[PDB]
């Protein structure tokens, strides 16, 4: 589990030398964009169920042999099994964009999703189909702005979209 | 070639694809073309008006238009005129484009050597071209007076 | 986009006319769209190729077959490698905002180049056609139309 | 590694959630005195070459028989005193990474993790560091907030010693 | 929530009786019992050689040591199966295993720690693999304790060790607490100039250090793309009766 | 376009209305008697002219 | 349960340590929150039976036939009404109850804990209860960062039922 | 702008680039806009013509000298015509986005024409730039920066 | 040529006596000689390390120093960064003479042929002392860093 605070840490202590002011100015740009990646964290989880199905309505319609008999999501434990782990896509996701780095996500979330998804018997690929659906309710909603201050989240937007793409990258 | 021309071969002959700072390139290109555009517009409105007052602040009432100058005969007023008019048009080119490989590759490339030949001198030239850019930086405008003065001297330093 | 309209109005002794200062006005306002769009498919290349060579290899097993010039993993990476090539053009295009900087590095002599190969001229034109479709696939409406664009210029230009 | 944004992960983590109100609110908090603890970074970070010498020497003073004794473990050789503002300008490393970081982390993962297992071995007694930090918490110079700032971490070091 | 998908085990060694309790040899461990307690040495060794299965002897160190979960299996308040609990859903065992590892490899080294087997295939670490992600990792080790092989193997009351490892090596011993695809990340042989020897003539190198061009940079990618043709058509071209093929109109 | 784009564009003037007049005339200029005179005819219409 | 300061106690007490910054960071931080929190509390107490039966004539709005269907569990008659104001009513109570606690601790005990269980054995199907709940999140009436602050918890229950 | 186009792609073989499609679909986008600048400047023929005519003598008072061409009240009635011409076709070329319309009506051999007529150049041409003037204080801002630059052409055109 | 020297040909060649504007020209330099010497000291402090850093910047790791680039030969590296010092001394001469006419006369003179003749590429060298002028704006600051920037911006626009 690293962060944007401890990784520019854990290269420093690698060189063994003082924190620079270039980097304390780079921190406190941060500390000072902190609040707009708040806001953006909490309307993904508090939309976070209404992305899951609204996601599966285009998984499964796009590929419509998946739930047809024979494909992988056909009967019902294994159709909540692509909704169980829809979400925890999600849940490292958002988890990644709170650190604000990607390393917390790549150590559980996909160090060994694209091993199992071969032995199982799983399409990979019909995966990272649907997590791009989901990049695009996410940054729908991050986005729009309802009851909220005028502000330029645009920087987060790009790279929480850059979190999906790494999401779908080592899936596929 | 342009600006993002040049941008597009510097990344291409590496094999490299746009990193941030070309694309932090081609943004301030982009940031630039409006006033890029207004000021040509403006300096294509009158640019017999520059030469004109280009030449009367210069040339005009010396040694070069009496006789045995070289602006003497009427032809080779005439020819001076067009000289002038083909800095002039080359520099607002090369201010739109962005890159002045146009005056090195159109205007630049043997003019030493035919002014050489002719006997045409270089620094009433230098001074014609110095006088065009002030009259242009007076009529634009500071803030593209600036890009327009860039290539007139690059021009005038490439002549030199 | 701004060559071609200075030796456009460079082959006459005329300035620059300014509804030619407009089409530049214009591409200057649109292009931190094309700045945009051409990032996302920056960034997002090795998808393209590889569907790009599903799509194509499903569609023309030839190249896969011993007979053709892409059979072996050489062969191969080297023909991804060429769709990797046109992509790069068709990002180059999008930022130019006028084809000229991807004609004159990928189409004014591919035909006889490609003879000189012995590889078919139609199955790069079906790679280019499965590229438009990945990358409209991966863009918005909007963004796929303007895409689609210059996509749909290299598989004119490869026919 | 512990620090705020991370507790509130590994917290979440552990129960299979979402982040809720109650780990976004902690992040919230954490802001407010990252801005603090900066200020006190930078006041280490440009007073670092006075504050290690001033550490080293002010060590000596107090145990003068470091200097004196013939030992691996002592300083009194200058391979030693060469070995000490290594150790002391070590610490001043971890504390202006826990500063930063916001939590005890840094300064509980490569400091005081295993100090009582390499301090009887080497036989260097953990009274000579505790007099070095002493020196440093009322010889930095800083004041405000900033002051009570890195005067935690110093302090939580002291208590790891002893 | 949703039940476990069914795992084939392979045979190892545990499956089997092993019948009678005077013919097993030396080597089997000292099955440590809080029933037994008769002095404090062996309430010291009790609780050191829990240490010794959940820290793998080095970290037990003096920080890592919860003194207040030791402080209470003195009095015997908590069993020594709740004292395991303690002991790995504790964030000091967090960083030292769980944040390093992965979900895949957490349960090959969890049960090596808390059961004391390897697991069996890889399937069966991909069936707890959705366990850990769901409930949480404390979810799972709950669910670890719970199971009916470690009670009906161990109790209640009894340390966990290696059941019948005749001949195979330490668990603590062939594995670490972190594997080889992780090793960049918490290890330092980034920094280190020996492994960087090695790196140079590996062939991964040899695939960085090419420049822009050629087909061997794409030749990972041309492995993965597939979609190999067809043969050509077995019917001779003989017959094939090309002067009634064509068709008209 | 591509005669243009060959002939025109990547080169002076001079050098260019000399090599026109190597490919349509068949023969080199003789002096500057053609040579302002066709530069003075491209400088008002351009290289149509 | 669960609690901003409650999750800095059972963090620190699992690990057998003392309170370190770590866990004192959220305090500080939880306490600006908090001041926008409690104005929340009073916007929802204050218009709370306005909201009920503002919300209680808005499900009969999308759902007509759950006034229409004979049925135990469908609010046919005036008992199913009465047990209509009691639910919604119950909702309010432990979102402003999850208000002024800073956490949703309050809202995962009480309400949400097996809430899968109750709703399918007596047949409440949960699209009834996010119908309602929608409707108190736009007519609530309030503004600023308050209006932020109830929209979470209301929000995070919906999640929950469904 | 469509004839212009469709006239280069025709000097080539191949169809209407991605660029230009995207350059007539700009040019419908601002079509209303620039309906709205004709709309202005059809309703403003008069007091234009009238204020830019009457700032051209007090600057050239040349022409309506004796000696001069446009003496007497028909002479200068048919100059008022003259520059009522010009606002036409600048209307016309605003409206078209080509400035085809302007050259092929009023550019193309005008100085023949007002060499055969005694007229001077120069002071058309500054009549003109008086209607530059007068319609760019009429209009919006970046609006007449539309207007002023078509203007701008026809007195570019013009000396 | 200075700034005084070339206020005083200005006025010299019209045969003007010092007028006002003169005058202003000649007090703004006096006003901005203090900032003027203090970046030209700081500058002339660690030259050396503003080159390491800008062929650290742009240079280094990329083809031009691999083999078949033309910074591949010790000797050619040694030529590089003689041409990277140049070009910062010299733009530091005409940052303190407030004048660019001695990157007219002693450094773009013939350069382009030297470049061309060689087969130095031109658009590496752009972003060399692009590198060289962002290294020297954050070392000097931005008040000085604009003049020290505009002359080695007129190299790179001369260069080019
Ligand atoms: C925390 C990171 C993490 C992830 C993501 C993960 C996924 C994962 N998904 C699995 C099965 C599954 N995965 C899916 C998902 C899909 N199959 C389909 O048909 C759809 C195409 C697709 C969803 C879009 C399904 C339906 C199963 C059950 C398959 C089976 O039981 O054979 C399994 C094996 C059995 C299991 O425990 O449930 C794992 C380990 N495990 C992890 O530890
Ligand atoms: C952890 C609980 C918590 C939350 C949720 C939180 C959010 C939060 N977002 C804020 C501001 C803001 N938040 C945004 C966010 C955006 N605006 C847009 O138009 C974009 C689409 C979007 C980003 C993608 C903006 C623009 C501001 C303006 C004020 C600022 O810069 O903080 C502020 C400033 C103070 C205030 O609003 O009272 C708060 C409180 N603060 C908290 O304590
Ligand atoms: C950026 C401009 C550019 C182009 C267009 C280009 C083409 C190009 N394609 C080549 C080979 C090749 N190109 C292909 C092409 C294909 N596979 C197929 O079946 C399809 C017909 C097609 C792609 C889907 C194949 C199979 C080879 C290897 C042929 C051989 O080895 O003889 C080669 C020779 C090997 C090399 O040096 O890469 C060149 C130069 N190079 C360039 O620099
Ligand atoms: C990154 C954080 C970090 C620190 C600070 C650290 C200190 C540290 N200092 C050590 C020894 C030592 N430490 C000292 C320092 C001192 N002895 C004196 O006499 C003086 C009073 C005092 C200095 C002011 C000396 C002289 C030795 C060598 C002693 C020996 O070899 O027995 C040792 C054991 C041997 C070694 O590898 O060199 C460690 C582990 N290790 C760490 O990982
Ligand atoms: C349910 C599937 C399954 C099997 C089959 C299994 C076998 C198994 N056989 C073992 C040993 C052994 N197995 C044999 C077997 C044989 N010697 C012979 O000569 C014969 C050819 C052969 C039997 C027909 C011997 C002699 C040992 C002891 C070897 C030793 O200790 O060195 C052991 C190690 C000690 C123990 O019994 O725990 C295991 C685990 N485990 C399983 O879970
Ligand atoms: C686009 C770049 C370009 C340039 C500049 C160019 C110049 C050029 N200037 C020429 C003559 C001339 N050029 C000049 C110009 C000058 N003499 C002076 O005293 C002044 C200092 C200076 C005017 C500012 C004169 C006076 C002649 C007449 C020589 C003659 O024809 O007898 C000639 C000889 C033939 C002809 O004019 O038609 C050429 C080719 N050709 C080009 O393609
Ligand atoms: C403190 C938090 C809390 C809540 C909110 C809660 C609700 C709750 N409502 C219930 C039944 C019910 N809930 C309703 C409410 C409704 N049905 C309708 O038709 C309307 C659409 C809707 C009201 C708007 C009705 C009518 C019943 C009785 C249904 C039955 O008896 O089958 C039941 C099961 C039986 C019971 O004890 O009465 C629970 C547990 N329990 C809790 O502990
Ligand atoms: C649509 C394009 C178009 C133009 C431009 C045009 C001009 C035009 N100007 C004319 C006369 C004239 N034009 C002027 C013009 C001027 N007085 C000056 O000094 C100024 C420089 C200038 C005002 C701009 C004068 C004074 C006459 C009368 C000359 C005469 O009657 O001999 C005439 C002859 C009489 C007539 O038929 O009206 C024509 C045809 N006709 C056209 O169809
Ligand atoms: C005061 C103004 C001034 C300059 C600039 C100047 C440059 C100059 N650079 C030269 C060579 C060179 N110049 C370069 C420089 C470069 N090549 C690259 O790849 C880079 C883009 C660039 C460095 C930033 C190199 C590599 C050579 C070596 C060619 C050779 O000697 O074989 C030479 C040939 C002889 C020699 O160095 O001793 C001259 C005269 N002379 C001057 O009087």
């Amino acid at each position: 589990t690293l962060d944007v605070f401890t990784k520019v840490v854990s290269q420093a202590d690698s060189r063994g030398e003082f924190l620079s002011n270039e980097q304390l100015d780079a921190l406190a740009n941060v500390v000072k964009e902190g609040n707009k990646r708040l806001d953006v964290v909490n309307r993904i989880t508090s939309n976070a169920s209404a992305i899951v199905t609204n996601a599966a309505r285009a998984l499964f319609e796009e590929q419509p042999q998946l739930i047809a008999p024979g494909g992988n999501a056909y009967t019902n434990r294994r159709m909540a099994a692509c909704l169980r782990d829809m979400e925890i896509i999600l849940r490292y996701v958002t988890y990644a964009i709170l650190a604000g780095d990607a390393s917390v996500l790549d150590d559980r979330c996909l160090n060994g999703l694209r091993e199992t998804y071969q032995a199982l018997g799983t399409p990979g690929s019909s995966v990272a189909v649907g997590v791009q659906k989901m990049k695009d309710a996410a940054v729908g909603i991050a986005n729009d702005p309802n009851g909220i201050t005028k502000g330029d989240c645009s920087q987060l937007i790009s790279e929480v979209a850059s979190y999906f793409d790494r999401a779908a990258a080592a899936v596929g | 070639q342009d600006a993002i021309t040049a941008v597009i071969n510097s990344a291409d002959v590496q094999g490299k694809y746009l990193d941030t700072a070309a694309l932090e390139k081609l943004k301030a290109y982009f940031s630039t073309g409006e006033l890029r555009v207004r000021a040509a517009t403006t300096i294509s409105a009158n640019a017999a008006a520059i030469v004109k007052e280009a030449v009367a602040k210069s040339l005009l009432y010396s040694d070069i238009t009496r006789p045995g100058g070289n602006m003497y005969t009427t032809r080779r007023y005439a020819a001076c005129i067009r000289d002038l008019d083909y800095y002039l048009r080359y520099a607002t080119y090369a201010m739109l484009a962005g890159d002045p490989s146009i005056l090195d590759e159109r205007v630049l490339n043997g003019l030493k050597e035919t002014y050489n030949s002719l006997g045409v001198p270089v620094g009433a030239t230098v001074q014609a071209i110095q006088a065009i850019k002030e009259v242009t930086a007076s009529l634009v405008g500071a803030d593209a007076g600036k890009e327009m003065g860039i290539y007139l001297d690059y021009i005038s330093s490439g002549l030199s | 986009i701004v060559t071609k309209s200075i030796v456009n109005a460079d082959a006459e002794a005329r300035y620059l006319s300014p509804g030619e200062l407009d089409r530049i006005k214009s591409f200057v306002a649109g292009g931190q769209q094309r700045l945009r769009i051409a990032q996302a498919l920056t960034d997002n290349r090795e998808r393209l190729v590889k569907q790009a060579g599903d799509q194509l290899f499903q569609k023309r097993p030839d190249v896969v077959s011993p007979g053709g010039n892409a059979y072996g993993q050489e062969m191969t990476a080297t023909c991804l490698r060429d769709l990797d090539y046109y992509l790069r053009l068709v990002t180059y295009g999008i930022v130019a905002g006028d084809v000229t900087p991807i004609e004159e590095i990928g189409v004014i002599g591919v035909r006889e180049m490609y003879k000189s190969l012995g590889t078919p001229i139609e199955a790069v034109g079906e790679g280019v056609r499965a590229l438009k479709n990945a990358a409209s696939t991966l863009l918005s409406a909007e963004d796929a139309a303007e895409a689609g664009s210059y996509f749909d210029y290299v598989v004119g230009a490869l026919q | 590694v512990k620090t705020p944004i991370t507790e509130a992960i590994a917290a979440a983590d552990t129960q299979g959630r979402f982040l809720g109100n109650t780990e976004l609110q902690s992040a919230r908090g954490r802001y407010e005195r990252a801005a603090a603890s900066l200020e006190a970074a930078r006041g280490l970070t440009s007073n670092a070459q006075r504050l290690i010498d001033g550490a080293t020497q002010a060590v000596y003073q107090k145990f003068p028989y470091t200097t004196q004794t013939p030992g691996p473990q002592f300083a009194a050789d200058s391979r030693g005193k060469s070995k000490c503002a290594r150790d002391v300008g070590h610490y001043l490393r971890i504390i202006t990474y826990s500063l930063v970081a916001g939590g005890t982390g840094p300064l509980d993962e490569y400091l005081i993790a295993g100090l009582a297992e390499i301090n009887s071995t080497f036989d260097l007694s953990p009274s000579w560091y505790v007099e070095a930090l002493k020196h440093i918490k009322a010889n930095h110079g800083l004041s405000g907030q900033a002051a009570n700032e890195a005067n935690t971490y110093i302090d939580y070091a002291i208590n790891a010693l002893s | 929530a949703l039940p476990l998908l069914q795992y084939k085990p392979s045979s190892q060694n545990h499956r089997v009786t092993s019948f009678g309790a005077a013919d097993q040899n030396e080597d089997t461990p000292y099955i440590y019992r809080i029933e037994d307690v008769s002095s404090y040495t062996d309430i010291q060794n009790i609780i050191w050689a829990s240490y010794r299965q959940v820290f793998s002897e080095h970290e037990i160190l003096k920080f890592n040591r919860q003194k207040t979960l030791e402080s209470q299996v003195k009095n015997g308040s908590i069993s020594v199966r709740d004292f395991i609990r303690g002991l790995a859903k504790s964030e000091a065992f967090y960083r030292l295993v769980v944040s390093v590892n992965n979900n895949y490899r957490l349960v090959d080294i969890t049960l090596k720690r808390l059961l004391g087997r390897s697991s069996y295939n890889k399937d069966e670490q991909i069936a707890w693999s959705i366990v850990i992600g769901t409930k949480g990792f404390s979810g799972f080790v709950d669910a670890l304790i719970d199971s009916e092989e470690y009670t009906k193997n161990f109790g209640e009351n009894i340390v966990p060790y290696q059941r019948k490892r005749m001949e195979g090596r330490p668990h603590n011993l062939v594995t670490p607490r972190y594997g080889e695809d992780f090793q960049e990340k918490a290890g330092t042989v980034q920094t280190d100039w020996r492994f960087t020897l090695d790196k140079f003539y590996s062939r991964k190198s040899q695939e960085k250090q090419l420049r822009e061009g050629d087909p061997r940079k794409f030749a990972d990618l041309a492995a993965s793309v597939g979609n190999q043709g067809n043969y050509a058509q077995r019917i001779s071209a003989f017959d094939i009766d090309y002067l009634n093929a064509v068709p008209n109109r | 376009d591509l005669f243009r784009k060959l002939y025109w564009t990547p080169f002076y003037v001079c050098k260019a209305i000399e090599y026109i007049h190597r490919r349509l005339l068949g023969r080199p200029t003789y002096g500057r008697q053609e040579n302002n005179k066709y530069f003075d005819i491209a400088s008002k219409k351009g290289l149509y002219a």
